[PDB]
């Protein structure tokens, strides 16, 4: 008989995964303070790990990889890929970007201005995509005034990056969207896909001369279901799944999702998660980690792959919920606590 | 050369104490008897072994220790023991009934009765000394007399030797090796009135040694004897720098000069490699590269924490056996490349080196096998913090119902002093988060 | 040198105390005689604890026989290790306290009273430290109940930094002698709960039951419960008796709060006589903990445990009662408080009792203790709140509102054990 | 990558290695603690005393 606490209510996920675990009578539910526990699913901020691998004759597991906010985080992503040499200031999957701290508290402000003067000077496209991690607060605009005045009017670090002129819009509609792909790490560090992902798409034809109406350019779920006129009239409630976007890719650009998307979504997994292993790693730790992670990607003109950023407590698609949380059990929980196919998963294998 | 006063008080500073002696003698080539055949110089000496052991005209050589204990079984062991020779009646101190785990007990109702008599067999072997450095302190946290006395015992030699710098070796409570449940009050307890008093703590987690010695030694079941020979080896490493020629940690002032740049986090991690069964076959001994990059793996702390999620404030490394600098620094370097090594801005990034070309002894029959070099890590973490959190947060949990409360009221403590207490551990733990957090 | 003295008083004192006696004489290798002629040196390394040692390598029980009749201290001189006892510490009365607690606490009692504190004040001045005192009594009678608590609160008075202990009967109506029990229950629970620092609480229908349907004996006696009763205060003190601490750091370790200080008891194995099959580890801890094995009569799995002490005897894996013990807690933890962190503690010890290649004892102070001072405060409200039987009392010179005050004090301490149950 | 105070002698050496450079209670007054404890445990069991007087 396996114990476990509940210390995040508002995780639909493992909500789920509590209501599967106990349905195999096999796991027990006990209070969220608890200490004799076999699995965490712990709170969002501030989960106390160093209480963690200290109860005598316990294994203990919790879902979430300590300092993995290095990942999931604006500022602290752009920090990693600028400073990690295994990632290079000159990574190529990544949008330009630079932290830019309020002028009322290191800081890229000057270096930005550099490199948006050049864009300027060379008649080149001066987009650019100003946002935080304290938003529902987004700003594009093509002036470089406009962009620093947004922030020093608010008080947390922000980041500013280009803003992909020229993205891939599906037809018909010419609307844009975004790649949602959910990863999952287990204890011994294998990076496990999940089969199916959803292209969040743009109910709205992408406008390139009026980036004020933010409900083109925009491809959240939320957005999209609030300031969106067509939301659901393409697809149900602005979700296409990899069948249908796959067959699309065909008719249209005679071309499959695997190879004109997923090699590169796939390089870029492996690419940020092989990057900060040796720091989250809990191999030779007194406990043991996994976590869930939600990959945005954006998709050009070019077919060329743009991570957007990672989160670290995500949410899923309302079609797959069940297929991926029992998936959650499998690899992730019974695989240290065993019970009394054809995976779901795509393993993306790696040097440790 | 100047002299060093060990005191051992509770059990648990009794017989690690005893472990220690015995492994420095072992070390200095000094017999059960106190003879020690390499001393040319009968009955008298200042080299670098005479800072912890006196000398008598007939040639013997005397720890500069003193014992303590509120209970006679434990000290007992030590009047008839191997060493019984090494020390005089006056060294061992017992009373008739100890504290009963209650810090309260300890440091009020015994240790009133007792302190003077302590403090009158420590002015004797201060009396010995010609130019005395400070004390190194061994007690638990969990006991009544390892904690409350040794409290009062800190407060009292701060006022009596105000110029003489003390360290502590201090147990941290485990429960898988305790039948104790309120040594979570103790230990808040002692640290709160011992923090001002010391210049610098090794803590060891009972938890740490006892998983060392499952893992690394092949112990179903460690016993006390275990957990303390193998405590006595990193104890023994830390303190090499005092009783042999050097130039690295060479008098007490020294640790806090290196390890401690700011006075009250004055708890370093230590960390030991390697940890070799002596039952086993015959093990291929281990390059300065595998033992030094070993000092950056949990397993091998002294305190069981990540410091991956902490800055660094000091770093010793301290080698014993077949080492040179440079495969120190090539291994030093190959690690920097790896691992993740964070410095305070105000601190610089650099490791102060300590090589001792005699390596590791082992006590004949122990569990520790003979290796040709070993290392031990003395690093200022930030992430030792995280013993103070779980230590705080059992406090917490029992002290809101008051739990075992009235036994230390009833000892003439107040409750007040609980919370006092507390609030100066969470001004420590809000120290090491302003330190290491960005 | 922490020497224990040991005290016994009325008939169920004296006849449990004896066998007793009995029981770790033998654990120790002490003959009737008082020889010793064991072949370990475990035996005597804490043999101080219980026994005085007498010219010739004599060893004397610390013990101190009390009562108000001569009846059945006559019986324990006549006893098997009747010898063994030191003459002079047979303390007794003629006239008996007619199974009434005012009888033993306020008049007969108190007239032999200095003459047993005579004899304890005697053998505390031999001992070199004083750990603290242990009564063996009931509750339902006259002499145990009623002149044991005023033993206790003249003992505390006299050593008030010592330790007090007692194994104390509770009388039920299924194993009983007179109606008037819970009258005598409950007069003396008030005194326990203010004086003693550790009561064990020894429940006669759980002997009883324990008995007849684990044990399998059809008529149970006496005699019987007392054998349990005795492989119990055995298996207890092992702690005690045998390397491996004190009284005061067991209570400084059980008791949260100074009034629930009530254990409950357990012991392992119970077999009928299938008698010579070897027990496992995990046998040993599924029996131990379950409420059968209890002798509280209270379900545990009713309350919550605030602590738990076991004690494992004979050569067995010790990490597999590690692993046995983390499994039941690990396993339960719904039982466990949680604001009182690891108040699981296991000890071994390597010489088994008698008869038994291993065995358990379990103390365990929990919430649960607290139906049985329910039954006590149910019986005792259906007879005083008809003012039945009270003459007894009354004739010796106590009034009415002495018991109307000994039950809001029961009242209350059961109302103690119900906020820490929540 | 440097290393400052190197010494030397014959039984061991010792030496630093720079990676990147940075960026009480009177005698007296514990007399009064200690008595302070004590009165209040007399006047405890002044009161137990009291009690068993009553
Ligand atoms: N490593 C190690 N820990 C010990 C040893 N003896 C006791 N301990 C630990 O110390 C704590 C108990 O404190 P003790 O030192 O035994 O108590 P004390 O200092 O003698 O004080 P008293 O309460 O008067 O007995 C527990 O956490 C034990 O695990 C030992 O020999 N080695
Ligand atoms: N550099 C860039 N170029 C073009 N579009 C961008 C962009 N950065 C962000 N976007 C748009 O913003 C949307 C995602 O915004 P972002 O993910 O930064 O906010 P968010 O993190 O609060 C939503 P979530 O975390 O749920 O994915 C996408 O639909 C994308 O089209
Ligand atoms: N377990 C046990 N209980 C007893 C024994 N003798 C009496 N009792 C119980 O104790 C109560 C009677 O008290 P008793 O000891 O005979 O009165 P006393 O001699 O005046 O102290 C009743 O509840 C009996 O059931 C005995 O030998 N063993
Ligand atoms: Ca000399
Ligand atoms: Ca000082
Ligand atoms: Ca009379
Ligand atoms: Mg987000
Ligand atoms: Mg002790
Ligand atoms: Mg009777």
């Amino acid at each position: 008989m396996y114990t476990f606490v509940v210390r995040d209510e508002n995780s639909s996920v493992y909500a789920e995964v509590s209501r599967l675990l106990l349905a195999t009578g096999q796991w027990k539910r006990l209070r969220k303070d608890n200490p004799r526990f076999n699995l965490m699913l712990g709170e969002r901020n501030r989960l106390p790990f160093g209480r963690l691998g200290h109860e005598p004759g316990l294994v203990q597991l919790v879902n979430y990889y300590r300092g993995a906010d290095k990942l999931c985080r604006k500022a602290s992503l752009v920090k990693l890929i600028k400073t990690s040499p295994e990632l290079s200031e000159s990574c190529t999957w990544f949008p330009e970007s630079y932290v830019i701290y309020p002028t009322n508290l290191t800081d890229e402000r000057e270096v930005f201005l550099a490199a948006y003067n050049r864009r300027r000077e060379g008649r080149e496209g001066n987009v650019w995509i100003a946002k935080s991690s304290a938003g529902a607060g987004i700003l594009i605009s093509s002036e470089a005034s406009e962009l620093l005045d947004f922030i020093d009017e608010q008080g947390q670090v922000h980041v500013i990056q280009k803003y992909l002129e020229k993205p891939l819009l599906l037809e018909p509609g010419h609307r844009k969207f975004d790649i949602r792909s959910w990863v999952l790490v287990d204890h011994l560090y294998n990076i496990y896909l999940y089969r199916e992902g959803v292209l969040r798409t743009s109910s709205e034809p992408y406008n390139s001369a009026n980036f004020q109406d933010k409900t083109c350019h925009l491809t959240n779920h939320c957005i999209q279901k609030e300031y969106s006129k067509n939301y659901g009239r393409y697809e149900e409630g602005n979700e296409m799944f990899f069948e249908e976007f796959n067959q699309y890719l065909m008719d249209a650009l005679n071309t499959t999702l695997e190879n004109s998307i997923l090699l590169q979504i796939k390089h870029i997994i492996r690419s940020c998660l092989m990057c900060i292993e040796p720091a989250i790693s809990t191999k030779h730790l007194h406990y043991q980690s996994f976590q869930l992670f939600g990959f945005d990607f954006m998709v050009d003109e070019e077919l060329k792959v743009w991570l957007i950023e990672v989160n670290g407590a995500p949410a899923c698609a309302q079609k797959l919920y069940a297929e991926l949380c029992q998936g959650i059990v499998d690899v992730a929980i019974s695989s240290v606590f065993p019970l009394a196919p054809t995976s779901i998963f795509i393993k993306l294998h790696h040097h440790h | 050369m100047r002299e060093c006063i060990s005191i051992h008080v509770g059990q648990a500073g009794v017989q690690i104490g005893n472990a220690c002696w015995e492994l420095y003698c072992l070390e200095h080539g000094i017999q059960p008897d106190g003879q020690m055949p390499s001393d040319k110089t009968i009955g008298g000496g200042d080299d670098s072994f005479n800072t912890f052991f006196s000398e008598t005209g007939a040639g013997k050589h005397v720890p500069r220790a003193v014992f303590v204990d509120l209970e006679p079984t434990v000290i007992d062991e030590v009047r008839t023991g191997t060493y019984r020779q090494l020390f005089h009646p006056e060294q061992l101190i017992t009373g008739k009934e100890d504290a009963a785990n209650n810090y309260a007990r300890g440091h009020y109702t015994i240790g009133k009765e007792i302190i003077d008599l302590v403090l009158d067999r420590i002015r004797k072997l201060a009396d010995q000394c010609t130019g005395l450095q400070g004390f190194l302190v061994f007690h638990s946290f969990g006991g009544g007399t390892g904690s409350g006395f040794t409290s009062l015992l800190m407060e009292r030699l701060s006022v009596d030797y105000g110029k003489k710098s003390k360290l502590e070796f201090s147990i941290y409570p485990a429960p898988q090796v305790s039948t104790a449940v309120v040594e979570p009050y103790n230990s808040i307890l002692t640290t709160h009135t011992t923090l001002e008093h010391s210049d610098c703590a090794f803590m060891v987690d009972n938890e740490a040694i006892y998983d060392i010695c499952r893992r690394n030694l092949d112990i179903e079941r460690p016993t006390y004897t275990n957990l303390n020979r193998l405590i006595s080896q990193i104890v023994s490493s830390i303190t090499a720098s005092l009783r042999f020629d050097g130039a690295l940690n060479v008098d007490l002032t020294e640790f806090q000069t290196n390890l401690v740049p700011y006075p009250r986090i004055h708890f370093p991690l230590a960390t030991y490699a390697p940890v070799i069964s002596a039952e086993k076959a015959y093990h291929e001994q281990l390059s300065v590269a595998e033992i030094t990059n070993a000092c950056f793996e949990p397993a091998n702390q002294m305190v069981k924490c990540d410091p991956r999620h902490g800055k660094y404030m000091a770093c010793c490394l301290l080698y014993r056996g077949d080492v040179v600098p440079k495969d120190v620094n090539a291994a030093i370097a190959t690690i920097k490349t790896k691992r993740s090594i964070q410095f305070v801005d105000w601190c610089p990034t650099g490791f102060k080196v300590g090589i001792n070309y005699q390596p590791p002894t082992v006590v004949p029959g122990g569990d520790l096998a003979k290796v040709q070099r070993a290392v031990c890590m003395l690093s200022n973490t930030t992430a030792i913090a995280e013993a103070w959190a779980r230590l705080d947060h059992k406090f917490d949990l029992m002290y809101a119902k008051r739990a075992f409360v009235h036994w230390y009221v009833g000892e003439g403590m107040e409750e007040g002093e609980f919370s006092e207490a507390r609030e100066d551990m969470a001004a420590l733990e809000k120290d090491y988060e302003e330190v290491g957090v960005d | 040198m922490r020497e224990i003295v040991h005290i016994q008083a009325g008939q169920c004192g004296n006849q449990i105390g004896a066998k007793f006696w009995e029981v770790i004489s033998d654990e120790h290798g002490i003959d009737p005689t008082g020889s010793y002629h064991g072949d370990s040196d475990l035996q005597l390394e804490r043999i101080n604890v219980y026994y005085n040692e007498a010219t010739g390598n004599k060893y004397v029980p610390r013990a101190i026989l009390v009562d108000l009749e001569p009846g059945t201290m006559d019986s324990v001189r006549s006893g098997p290790f009747g010898q063994i006892f030191r003459p002079d510490n047979f303390v007794f009365g003629q006239s008996g306290a007619g199974n009434n607690w005012a009888k033993g606490h306020y008049t007969e009692g108190a007239e032999l009273v200095d003459s047993v504190l005579d004899v304890v004040r005697k053998e505390s001045e031999s001992c070199d430290c004083l750990q603290g005192f242990q009564l063996t009594h009931s509750l339902g009678g006259g002499t145990g109940s009623g002149m044991g608590t005023l033993l206790i609160s003249k003992i505390r008075e006299e050593y008030p930094d010592r330790i007090m202990n007692t194994f104390s009967v509770m009388p039920s109506p299924k194993v009983s002698d007179t109606v008037v029990e819970p009258y005598n229950a409950t007069l003396s629970v008030h005194q326990l709960v203010e004086n003693t620092d550790e009561t064990y609480c020894i429940d006669n229908e759980a002997l009883y039951d324990i008995c007849f349907r684990t044990l399998k004996l059809t008529t149970p006696t006496y005699g019987d419960l007392n054998h349990l009763v005795s492989a119990t205060m055995s298996g207890v003190t092992t702690c005690l008796r045998f390397p491996g601490a004190d009284l005061r750091k067991l209570a400084v370790n059980m008791v949260p709060f100074p009034r629930l200080h009530f254990f409950m008891p357990g012991f392992a194995p119970l077999t009928s006589r299938q008698q010579y099959r070897a027990l496992t580890v995990p046998e040993l801890t599924q029996q131990m903990f379950d409420s059968k094995n209890m002798m509280a009569a209270c379900d545990p799995r009713h309350g919550r445990y605030l602590t738990v002490a076991a004690i494992f005897r004979g050569r067995m894996s010790m990490k597999e009662v590690d692993e046995q013990m983390l499994n039941v807690q690990n396993k339960n933890s719904s039982y466990f408080v949680e604001w009182i962190p690891n108040n699981v503690k296991t000890a071994v010890c390597d010489i088994p009792p008698r008869g038994l290649k291993m065995s358990a004892t379990f103390i365990g102070n929990s919430t649960a203790i607290q139906e049985l001072f329910k039954r006590i405060s149910e019986q005792f409200t259906a007879m005083f709140r008809r003012k039945a039987f009270l003459h007894w009392y009354t004739g010796e010179g106590m009034d009415e509102m002495e018991f109307t005050e000994a039950e809001s004090n029961m009242n209350d301490l059961v109302s103690e054990y119900q906020q820490y149950q929540d | 990558m440097e290393v400052i105070e190197l010494n030397k002698c014959t039984s061991g050496q010792s030496f630093e290695v720079i990676l990147k450079p940075p960026s009480d209670p009177s005698l007296e007054e514990i007399q009064k603690k200690l008595e302070a404890a004590e009165e209040r445990r007399k006047y405890q069991e002044a009161e137990l005393l009291k009690h068993l007087a009553e």
